[PDB]
């Protein structure tokens, strides 16, 4: 149940991160 | 893939 | 190999007198007792109860007490060209790593700088003062050099001759 | 009999598996930045670098330190790789590519150091060893080759009564160096640093020679 949860709270992150990652991205094209 | 997409594309 | 030595006191003396005011720490020409701690201190090496007292007393030999720079030239000149003069050396190494200090935790390579000064000497003879081998390279402090030479000092002064003499057979 | 052995292998193939799919896809992201090194110029790399870093500090916010470790190892022995070759094809040529190749080292522990730096801010053993080795053997040969590339621009004015013989002493000096069986480019032998301090006291001999020559011919 610990490994899972922590999975999942990974994985919860994980796509915060790369959404907010992407926008960054995204931002930084337009500026170019 | 987005993110790395997006990546080589601002590179390009 | 007058050379070498020439070249390399041409090029010393202005680090040693910076070296000097840097070892000084009451902005005085005097280097007292109270200051050579604070220097092992800054190298990270601790001194006996009567080690200061024994540094302070061999290098003076003009007047008694306190050094002062005229003796620290004398000393260096001295010890310098000591080579088989069985004498003392114990502020030379001190003040030596601190001038052949850069970096601020001692010098690795440089030893061997040090070594073909003094002489040209071999390899095995590096694996002597040390045990630095040419690839590798090591961390080094004050703790390290001033053993291993005063030891080596020692060592060499207890061998002489008595029945260690060998002739060339019949 | 075999199925309890069936079932472990079960466990750990899956396991291994989950695991492999997603540390080739996130290693295979990498690859479009990582292919211009592997045949390109020394130049080039410099440039490319700033996007390696973007690429592993956003995968490494996900997946440790085998991929760190091997990962580094491998893309320093890379830039090894591509020094050593694009310097070994004289004087400004020779210069020229042990200051590129010294520049891209110290851009890559520079960037790498502020990739650390972020990393920390947020929330090198190999590189150490063989960079320093690399380092130091190049400085040593830059700091030789522009010591004789200055002294250099005496060795045509052969008509002068004092400067005939001088010249061959040099060129012995600098013979005996280049005759010496170990190869220079390698840090694998690191003995060629005695000859290199015998080496700089007959240059200051030479200089020496040459001063005492001005002062005599007046």
């Amino acid at each position: 149940t610990p490994e899972e949860v922590l999975a999942y709270w990974e994985g919860l992150k994980a796509k915060e991160e790369q959404m907010r990652s992407l926008v960054s991205l995204a931002e930084q094209r337009e500026s170019s | 893939f987005k993110r790395i997409q997006d990546a080589t594309g601002i590179e390009d | 190999a007058a050379a070498r030595e020439r070249y390399a006191r041409k090029n010393e003396q202005n680090e040693l007198e910076r070296a000097f005011n840097t070892i000084d720490s009451k902005g005085d020409k005097k280097i007292d007792a109270e200051e050579l701690t604070e220097l092992f201190l800054r190298l990270g090496h601790k001194p006996k109860r009567g080690e200061v007292e024994d540094m302070i007393w061999e290098v003076d030999e003009d007047c008694d007490g306190c050094i002062s720079l005229l003796e620290f030239q004398t000393l260096y000149t001295r010890c310098r060209d000591d080579k088989t003069g069985y004498e003392p050396r114990g502020l030379f190494n001190v003040v030596e790593f601190v001038m052949n200090d850069k970096n601020n935790q001692g010098f690795i390579t440089l030893e061997e700088a040090m070594q073909i000064m003094y002489l040209r000497y071999g390899r095995a003879e590096l694996d002597m003062q040390l045990e630095q081998v040419f690839g590798t390279a090591d961390l080094n402090s004050g703790k390290i050099l001033t053993l291993t030479e005063f030891l080596h000092c020692l060592h060499t002064n207890q061998v002489k001759q008595l029945l260690n003499r060998v002739t060339a057979k019949t | 009999k075999a199925y309890l052995r069936w079932r472990g292998l079960d466990v750990q193939i899956t396991d291994a598996a989950n695991e492999s799919k997603d540390n080739v896809k996130y290693l295979a992201t990498l690859e479009k930045s990582m292919e211009p090194m592997y045949q390109g110029r020394v130049t080039d790399i410099t440039e490319s670098l700033p996007a390696l870093m973007t690429n592993v500090r956003m995968m490494y916010t996900i997946a440790t330190a085998e991929h760190m470790t091997r990962l580094f190892t491998k893309i320093t022995n890379q830039l090894v790789r591509r020094c050593k070759e694009q310097i070994m094809e004289d004087k400004v040529t020779l210069i020229g590519n042990m200051k590129v190749s010294v520049e891209l080292a110290n851009v890559y522990r520079q960037q790498y150091r502020l990739a650390k730096e972020t990393l920390a801010a947020q929330p090198e053993q190999a590189i150490f060893l063989k960079f320093d080795l690399s380092s130091k053997a190049l400085h040593k040969l830059i700091d030789m080759f522009t010591t004789i590339h200055q002294f250099s621009s005496l060795e045509q004015h052969t008509h002068i009564e004092g400067l005939d013989t001088m010249l061959k002493s040099l060129n012995n000096i600098i013979d005996d160096v280049k005759r010496k069986p170990y190869d220079l480019l390698d840090y694998s032998r690191n003995a060629f640093d005695t000859d290199f301090l015998e080496f700089n006291v007959q240059i200051n001999d030479l200089e020496l020679q040459l001063q005492g020559f001005v002062n005599a011919s007046f």
